[PDB]
């Protein structure tokens, strides 16, 4: 398979790893009674463990010789072989949220610079104003492009202080 | 104080353990602290007649074991 | 200063006080190795730091694994 | 105004002494003498540590460096409203009056003073170091 | 006033212990000396370079002499696999009898040190076979050392001092150095390989006494003058050749086998002869490029003036840079250090993976020491390159003479450069550290399957392109139906493909998620070190905080507590900060190299593949596990030959920690303390009869930074050297 | 008469000034012929904590 | 009340509330969707 | 000795002179500023280089500048 890896569903090491993890919990479960709270907690952990190994194999992760899932980061390989949900799709999930936070903060900063005392709005947050901007940040990718195309995203060099050179 | 350790590290590295400051070599016994321990271990006999035992087992005497482990013993 | 004080206390108690008591006698946690090893810097690095750090660096996967994480976090 | 003359006979403030005073530098290189007139007996702090009592009238103290004399001058001027002066005394007996240089303290502009080390330009108008390279020693562009 | 130093009258009149310290520190900063002129500066540098050359050759003479006198080179050549090379003999009256016995090893009569420098493998590969060879070489290099020392004296004499214009003839020097110093030297080394080294590797002795009657090839120069150059590639050494003997030997002198010698597991001597012959031709031709007294060639100034993009994207382009570079010794030294610094790293990266010397690969300690040795030297050299780049901007740069060219335009967007370097460093730091910490938590909770393991597909793809069939990409040299595979299938691909698909050597080692994480750690180190060094250079002349910084020079304490406080504001201090990061970066690089080879050498690469994805794995399995033999070099029960490394290991920790004193506690505290000692001495009877000539003072602010860094750096290096050697040789010694 | 009007906005052109390329408000303009008659006040303090400085006539240009 | 709600709008208090909310959201997602390593 | 220079941006506020712990500076008549006085540095042989004067200067950039130079007993602040 990709880069000599093998699917985790077909990996002997992957299957062996699950047995060891469950075996460790089973050993601890012997010293407790069937209905006792420690027994219930240990079995709940065992159910989660079995579900975890079942889900990762179902998702089609590739496993190395160690039996551990390995992620695929090249967009071409990820999209060609159905690994887009490992790095590629998460990539755009992050950039949407990260830009959301950045864009909302930038809007608040610009909004309060027109006030009488801008610095007072940075240590005592204008929560009504902050809340309104938070909800409107869901469309930042559209808003950001329009500023880029309108020439208003960036400031002109003549207004930026620099040191002597 | 720290120089004595450096002396000991160097002698040990050079294979001259007989030249080290140690119990089996040049000795540096804390005789004053040893004397104080003996006095406190013998206090019940003479200088604390109404005390059954010494204040602490670190002075000397017999160890106390609880649950198969040492609670305290002479140091 | 206080780092050495507590290292002194930790090694001395393990070596010469704490231990298990059986018919054969008292077996201390580190087997009384303070007297002959604690007089060199290499003794402290080897017999105290390197040897006794085995527990913390091997705690991953156990209930003590939180101390392994904090050990690295504190470094 | 004229330069005062030091009077070595002047009594010194009541003080039991300390380990913070003069060293061998005073015997071989130079030391400093500060004198002032006190309106009343009063306790002040020695720059070398401890409390001393200034005698009513003339007072005289000796110090190891110029900053010590001026440190006591600042205390006396601001906390007691006095007007001290001090000298530099060389081992061979020569005395050099120092402060106030012309009888008027420097913070007050006085006529007859000639400007020194005054550049008729801004800092930003100094030349680049490459222009003073190989001038005979290490020198900044601010030295021209 | 005091005589010393003669070059600084300001220092000579300093009445404190400052003067002796600064007399030493400023001794080689010629530009700052009293009465220095530009022409005298160049002549002083020229003489100093002769001094360096004689020292280097004397140092090489000493190594040859001691191996011949006290080594076991003759015994080593009979069985290089099972004999440890001897560096020199030990004579230490402080040793006890057990130490005398412990260090008596390698067949020598008395105590000796084992060589880790690899000179045995190098000298053996080039034809040296007996102690007489080493002795003669030693005497020859001592003579060459004396000649260079004399030449340095000679060119200081009135009739032998070159003029300033001689030193500024760039075109002539480049021609001679490219064709003569690089080309002819490479051609001469080819002659040695063809006439001596290659015959010696085939069991034939060729020396000064008979080299004029021994044909390097059965057909002597007939193929060379008739164009039948393929006659020299016929009958190469067979796969069964025994190095140093005539068994299985060939007759070729110039080949392109392109792999490793099966026995020595190093490069073929006939490939190394053809390499230098081709390099010699390239460099000889390259040295006929620039104009001299013969009316042909290029003028370097003309080339630079011409390369200006028409669109104006680089402004004036390279106009004025000939004078800028030619008139600045610091611009030249910055370029030289950057070029040599990168070349040193290339030497490290290529020598371990393509071992040129016979039986180098199997000497694990030598392999580790050489890679670590040259990578640390590269790291220091790179810091110097940027240091002298910052010195250039202050002392030598002229804004008026560089108006609008590429150099002046770098200063115009320095904020853009620094802020983007800052972004890259932040991104790498947050996410590389984050992934390691995520994997440590997954390991701690007993769920290694939940850790984030990103396959290095981009690097594995490059390895496949080179012919590594493990990953299954199968293109270029990994695809048997590609034109690249077919075209080279008769020249070098068979040897190369055999070597690259053997997982028992260091040629393109297999890589995985553990290699992915550490490579991004290295990128973090390179970018952060560059950020500090670049910021230091570009702000060297001034900042918003200190607009007139260039008026204060390269190195100065600070600008005082005003304007918020200005500690470590000088460009010199930026370099001081950068060295810590250079040491950290090289430390990460060498830890990576060492651990990956230790597990390969032990036949268990899985330990690295599984432990390197989280940081407790590095702490537990690399450092803690491999310290056991080192720290037992001596103990209450005895000592062994690793006691010297055990002692040096702690020696390194001690110096390292002493450096923390100078870095953390600063001057004012100490100056007050020394004053009480001054008072005490003058008041003590029988001791105040003695007195100092230099008034004691605490070290200066700048001096503390340098001394503290020196202790930090020396302890850093010694600690690792002891660990590297002891953990490797103890395992494989 | 000389210099910008009081209360107007100006842009600083002195390269070594903390407020280079920034905008301040004119406080007063000395008419006595001093070297730096224009007094400017700024919203943001410099590293020393100062918010007012003196400039020459050619070191200030009307904002916008 | 105006002043008290002004106090609750200071940076440390807002940071406490916002990070308590953000942490709660991330913890509760992992409670109902345990051991997420990839997107499916 | 250290090098102290006064530049023509001085406003004659006298704060550098008041802050000097060594009495290196003084005020002299001038006509280039409204205060009609400029700072002067007549006695630089006594400057220790503390830079308290620079801390006290209100102008931007500074009007009084100290460049640390050769070290003597006076400039080093030694009392021995
Ligand atoms: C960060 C740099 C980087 C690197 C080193 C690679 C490397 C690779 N990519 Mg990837 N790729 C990247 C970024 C990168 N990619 C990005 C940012 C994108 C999104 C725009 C893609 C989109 C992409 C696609 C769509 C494909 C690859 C493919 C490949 C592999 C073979 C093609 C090749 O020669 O690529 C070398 C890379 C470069 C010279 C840089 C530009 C690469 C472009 C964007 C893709 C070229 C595709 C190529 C023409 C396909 C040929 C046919 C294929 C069957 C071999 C190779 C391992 C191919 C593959 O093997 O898919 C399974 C493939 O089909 N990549
Ligand atoms: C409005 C918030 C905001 C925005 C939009 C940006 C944007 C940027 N920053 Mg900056 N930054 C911010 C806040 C912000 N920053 C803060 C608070 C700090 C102090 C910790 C920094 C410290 C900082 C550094 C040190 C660097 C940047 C850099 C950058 C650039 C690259 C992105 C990056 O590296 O981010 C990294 C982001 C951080 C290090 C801090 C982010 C902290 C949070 C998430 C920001 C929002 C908090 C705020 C209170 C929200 C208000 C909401 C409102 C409704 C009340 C980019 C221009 C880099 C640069 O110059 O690249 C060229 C760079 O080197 N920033
Ligand atoms: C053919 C004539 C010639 C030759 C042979 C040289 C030779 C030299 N000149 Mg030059 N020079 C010449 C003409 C020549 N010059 C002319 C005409 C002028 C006037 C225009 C000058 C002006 C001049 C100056 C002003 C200076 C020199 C200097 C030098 C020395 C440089 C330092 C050194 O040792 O580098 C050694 C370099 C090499 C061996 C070349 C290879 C470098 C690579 C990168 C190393 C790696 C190769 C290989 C892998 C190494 C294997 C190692 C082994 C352990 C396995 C060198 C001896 C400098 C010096 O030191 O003077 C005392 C110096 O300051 N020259
Ligand atoms: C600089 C290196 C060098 C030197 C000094 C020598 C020297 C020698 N070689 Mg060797 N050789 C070398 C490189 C060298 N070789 C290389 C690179 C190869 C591989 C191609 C060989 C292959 C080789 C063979 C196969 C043979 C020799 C032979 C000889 C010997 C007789 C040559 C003769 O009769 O020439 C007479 C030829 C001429 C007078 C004309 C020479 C014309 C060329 C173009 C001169 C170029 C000079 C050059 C630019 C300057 C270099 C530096 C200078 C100080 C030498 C002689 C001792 C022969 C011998 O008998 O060895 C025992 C012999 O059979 N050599
Ligand atoms: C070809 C190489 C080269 C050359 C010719 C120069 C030349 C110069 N450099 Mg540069 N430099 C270089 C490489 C070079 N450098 C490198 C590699 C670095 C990075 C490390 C630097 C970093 C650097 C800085 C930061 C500075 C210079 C400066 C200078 C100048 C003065 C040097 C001086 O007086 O030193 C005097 C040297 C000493 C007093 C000895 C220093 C000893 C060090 C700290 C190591 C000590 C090791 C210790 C003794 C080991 C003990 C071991 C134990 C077991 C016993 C001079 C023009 C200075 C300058 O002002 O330039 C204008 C300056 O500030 N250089
Ligand atoms: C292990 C020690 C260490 C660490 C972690 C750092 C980290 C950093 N250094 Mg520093 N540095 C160190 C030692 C260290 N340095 C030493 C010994 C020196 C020599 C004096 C320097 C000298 C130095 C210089 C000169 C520079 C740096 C720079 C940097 C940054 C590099 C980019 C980066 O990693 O961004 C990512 C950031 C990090 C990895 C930092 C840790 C972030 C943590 C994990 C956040 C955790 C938050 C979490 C919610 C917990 C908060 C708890 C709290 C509220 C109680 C970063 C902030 C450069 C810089 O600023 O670049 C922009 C820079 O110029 N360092
Ligand atoms: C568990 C998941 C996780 C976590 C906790 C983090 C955490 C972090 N990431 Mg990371 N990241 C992740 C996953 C994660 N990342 C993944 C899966 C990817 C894809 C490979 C990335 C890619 C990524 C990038 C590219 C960057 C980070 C950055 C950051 C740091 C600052 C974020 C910030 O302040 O945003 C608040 C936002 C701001 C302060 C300003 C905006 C910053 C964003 C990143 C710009 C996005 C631009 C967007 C693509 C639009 C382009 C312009 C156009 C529309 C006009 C922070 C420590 C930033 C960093 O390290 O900066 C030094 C950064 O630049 N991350
Ligand atoms: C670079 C930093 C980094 C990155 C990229 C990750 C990434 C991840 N970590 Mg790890 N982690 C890190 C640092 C990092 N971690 C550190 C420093 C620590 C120590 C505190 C941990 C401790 C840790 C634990 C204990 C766990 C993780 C887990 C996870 C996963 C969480 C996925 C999730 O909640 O999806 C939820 C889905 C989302 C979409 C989240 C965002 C929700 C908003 C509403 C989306 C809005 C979209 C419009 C993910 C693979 C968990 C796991 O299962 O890993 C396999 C897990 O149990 N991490
Ligand atoms: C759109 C449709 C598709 C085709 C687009 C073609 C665009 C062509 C470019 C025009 C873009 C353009 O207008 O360029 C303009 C500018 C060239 O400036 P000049 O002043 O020299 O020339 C302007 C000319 O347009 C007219 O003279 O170049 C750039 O800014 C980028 C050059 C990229 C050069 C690429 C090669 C760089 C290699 C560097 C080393 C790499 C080493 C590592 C890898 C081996
Ligand atoms: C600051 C400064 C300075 C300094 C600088 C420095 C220090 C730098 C460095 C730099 C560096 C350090 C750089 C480097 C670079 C590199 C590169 C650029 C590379 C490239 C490469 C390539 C291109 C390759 C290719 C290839 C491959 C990859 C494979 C196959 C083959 C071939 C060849 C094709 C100076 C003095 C100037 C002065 C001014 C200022
Ligand atoms: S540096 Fe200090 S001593 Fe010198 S003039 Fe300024 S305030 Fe006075
Ligand atoms: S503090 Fe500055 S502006 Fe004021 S008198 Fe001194 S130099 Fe002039």
């Amino acid at each position: 398979d990709i880069a000599g890896l093998t699917p985790c569903s077909e990996s002997k090491a992957y299957a062996k790893l699950e047995k060891k993890e469950l075996k460790t919990l089973e050993k601890r479960l012997k010293q407790y009674e069937a209905d006792s709270a420690p027994a219930v907690a240990l079995k709940a952990t065992m159910e989660r463990t079995k579900a975890r190994f079942a889900n990762y194999a179902k998702a089609g992760l590739l496993c190395g010789n160690d039996g551990l899932p390995h992620l695929i980061a090249d967009p071409g390989l990820a999209l060609k072989y159905g690994h887009a949900g490992e790095v590629f799709i998460p990539t755009f999930g992050f950039l949407y949220v990260a830009g959301y936070i950045g864009y909302v903060g930038r809007q608040y900063l610009i909004a309060v610079k027109g006030e009488a005392k801008p610095t007072d709005k940075e240590i005592i947050i204008d929560v009504p104003l902050a809340t309104k901007l938070a909800w409107q940040g869901a469309g930042w990718p559209l808003a950001a492009v329009q500023e880029l195309q309108r020439g208003t995203l960036l400031e002109k060099e003549e207004n930026i202080t620099v040191s002597p050179r | 104080s720290f120089g004595l350790y450096i002396h000991n590290d160097t002698m040990s590295a050079l294979g001259r353990p007989q030249d080290m400051f140690s119990d089996t070599a040049i000795q540096l016994q804390p005789v004053f602290a040893q004397w104080i321990q003996n006095t406190h271990f013998l206090a019940p006999q003479l200088t604390a007649p109404n005390a059954l035992a010494a204040t602490s087992l670190t002075w000397g005497g017999d160890l106390v074991a609880v649950g198969g482990k040492v609670a305290m013993m002479p140091i | 200063s206080l780092s050495i004080v507590i290292f002194h206390f930790s090694w001395k108690m393990q070596s010469d006080v704490w231990g298990t008591v059986t018919a054969s006698g008292v077996s201390h946690i580190t087997g009384g190795n303070f007297a002959q090893s604690a007089n060199t810097i290499n003794g402290w690095l080897r017999d105290f730091l390197w040897a006794q750090s085995s527990q913390v660096i091997q705690s991953y996967g156990s209930a003590l694994s939180a101390y392994g994480l904090i050990f690295l976090g504190a470094h | 105004w004229t330069v005062p003359t030091l009077n070595p006979d002047t009594p010194s403030p009541i003080f039991g002494g300390s380990t913070g005073g003069l060293l061998r530098k005073a015997q071989t290189e130079e030391f400093y003498v500060i004198t002032w007139e006190a309106k009343k007996e009063q306790i002040f702090e020695m720059p070398t540590g401890g409390a001393a009592i200034m005698r009513q009238g003339p007072n005289l103290l000796k110090f190891g460096k110029k900053e010590q004399c001026l440190a006591l001058t600042t205390q006396l001027r601001n906390k007691f409203k006095l007007t001290p002066c001090f000298y530099r005394v060389f081992p061979d007996g020569k005395v050099q009056y120092l402060h106030p240089a012309d009888g008027v303290y420097p913070e007050k502009v006085n006529a007859g003073r000639v400007g020194a080390n005054q550049n008729m330009r801004r800092i930003g108008q100094n030349v680049n170091p490459i222009k003073v390279k190989f001038s005979g020693r290490m020198m900044s562009p601010a030295e021209i | 006033t005091k005589l010393f130093p003669k070059f600084s009258q300001g220092l000579a009149q300093d009445p404190t212990t400052r003067r002796i310290w600064y007399g030493l520190a400023m001794a080689h900063d010629f530009e700052s000396h009293d009465g220095m002129t530009e022409e005298n500066l160049y002549q002083k540098i020229f003489a100093s370079h002769f001094g360096q050359l004689s020292i280097i050759f004397l140092w090489t003479s000493g190594n040859l002499f001691h191996v011949a006198w006290q080594g076991n080179f003759e015994q080593w050549v009979t069985d290089p696999v099972h004999i440890r090379p001897i560096a020199h003999a030990i004579w230490d009256p402080h040793f006890g009898q057990p130490a005398v016995e412990a260090f008596t090893r390698g067949g020598a009569s008395g105590p000796v040190n084992i060589s880790t420098s690899g000179v045995y493998q190098w000298w053996y590969t080039i034809g040296m076979r007996t102690n007489q060879d080493l002795y003669v070489g030693s005497v020859f290099l001592a003579l060459v050392s004396a000649i260079f020392l004399f030449a340095g004296w000679l060119h200081l004499q009135p009739n032998f001092q070159p003029s300033l214009s001689w030193f500024k003839d760039a075109e002539s020097r480049l021609n001679h150095h490219l064709s003569g110093l690089f080309g002819v030297s490479s051609l001469a080394w080819t002659g040695h390989l063809v006439h001596v080294a290659i015959p010696e590797s085939r069991g034939q002795h060729v020396g000064w006494d008979n080299f004029l009657s021994v044909l390097p090839h059965p057909q002597g120069l007939t193929p060379f003058f008739t164009g039948n150059w393929a006659a020299y590639a016929q009958s190469p050494d067979t796969a069964s050749h025994v190095f140093g003997t005539a068994q299985g030997s060939g007759q070729a002198i110039l080949t392109f086998l392109g792999g490793f010698h099966p026995q020595t597991q190093s490069l073929w001597l006939t490939d190394m002869a053809h390499h230098h012959l081709a390099i010699a031709v390239i460099f000889i031709v390259a040295g006929h490029m620039y104009r001299t007294n013969f009316g042909i060639g290029h003028r370097m100034q003309a080339i630079l003036e011409a390369h200006t993009p028409p669109s104006g994207s680089l402004g004036a382009g390279h106009k004025g840079l000939f004078d800028t570079v030619n008139n600045s010794l610091h611009f030249q030294l910055g370029l030289a250090l950057a070029s040599v610094g990168t070349i040193t790293s290339l030497v490290a990266q290529h020598m371990y993976s393509l071992p040129p010397y016979a039986f180098q690969a199997i000497d694990f300690t030598t392999q580790a020491a050489l890679y670590t040795h040259h990578q640390y030297i590269a790291g220091f050299i790179m810091c110097g390159a940027f240091a002298h780049g910052a010195i250039f901007f202050i002392r030598d740069y002229d804004p008026e003479q560089n108006k609008g060219n590429v150099l002046a335009r770098m200063l115009d967007h320095k904020e853009a450069l620094i802020s983007h370097l800052s972004w890259v460093s932040l991104f790498l730091g947050f996410h590389t550290l984050g992934l390691y910490v995520h994997n440590d938590v997954m390991q701690a909770f007993g769920t290694p399957e939940k850790q984030i393991l990103i396959e290095p597909v981009f690097a594995q793809w490059i390895q496949a392109a080179h012919g590594k069939a493990l990953y299954g990409f199968d293109f270029l040299l990994s695809s048997k139906t590609s034109a690249a595979f077919a075209n080279g299938q008769s020249l070098w691909l068979p040897g190369w493909l055999d070597a690259i698909n053997n997982n028992q050597n260091s040629l393109f080692l297999t890589i995985g998620p553990g290699d992915f994480l550490v490579h991004h750690a290295i990128a973090l180190g390179l970018h952060t070190t560059t950020l500090i060094l670049v910021k230091g250079a570009l702000d060297a002349r001034g900042s918003k905080l200190m607009p007139d910084k260039k008026d204060f020079g390269y190195s100065f304490p600070c600008d005082g507590p005003g304007r918020g406080g200005t500690c470590d504001i000088s460009a010199y201090d930026a370099f001081y900060l950068a060295v810590f990061w250079m040491l950290n970066t090289i430390g990460w690089v060498t830890f990576y190299w060492h651990w990956k080879h230790l597990t390969l050498w032990q036949g268990n690469v899985a330990q690295f593949d599984e432990s390197s994805t989280y940081l407790m794995g590095w702490l537990r399995d690399y450092l803690w596990l491999n310290s056991s033999q080192l720290i037992n070099g001596y103990n209450p029960f005895g000592m062994n030959s690793l006691s010297v490394w055990a002692w040096t290991f702690l020696f390194g920790h001690l110096i390292y920690a002493t450096g923390f004193m100078f870095l953390i506690s600063w001057r004012g505290y100490w100056q007050e303390l020394i004053e009480t000692l001054v008072w005490a001495h003058e008041k003590t009877p029988l001791a105040n009869l003695v007195y100092w000539k230099d008034k004691p003072v605490a070290l200066s602010i700048v001096q503390a930074r340098l001394v503290g860094l020196a202790h930090f750096s020396v302890g850093y290096i010694f600690t690792y050297a002891a660990f590297l050697i002891a953990s490797t040789s103890g395992r494989f010694g | 008469e000389v210099g910008p009007k009081r209360g107007s906005l100006v842009k600083i052109l002195r390269p070594e000034s903390y407020w280079f390329n920034q905008v301040g408000k004119v406080v007063s303009v000395d008419q006595s012929g001093v070297r730096y008659p224009v007094v400017v006040r700024f919203e943001n303090q410099n590293y020393a904590g100062v918010t007012t400085n003196n400039y020459a006539l050619d070191e200030v240009v009307a904002a916008k | 009340m105006k002043d008290f709600t002004t106090y609750l709008s200071t940076a440390p208090v807002i940071a406490t509330i916002w990070f308590t909310f953000t942490a709660g959201l991330l913890i509760e997602i992992n409670r109902y969707f345990p051991d997420p390593l990839v997107f499916s | 000795a250290h090098i102290v220079k006064i530049y023509d941006t001085c406003i004659g506020c006298t704060q550098c002179v008041r802050a000097c712990p060594l009495d290196v500076l003084e005020m002299v008549p001038w006509d280039g500023c409204k205060a009609s006085q400029m700072a002067s540095a007549p006695r630089t042989e006594d400057c220790v280089g503390c830079k308290r004067c620079e801390t006290a200067c209100p102008t931007d950039f500074l009007s009084v500048r100290v460049y640390l130079g050769s070290e003597s007993t006076r400039s080093m602040g030694l009392s021995y």
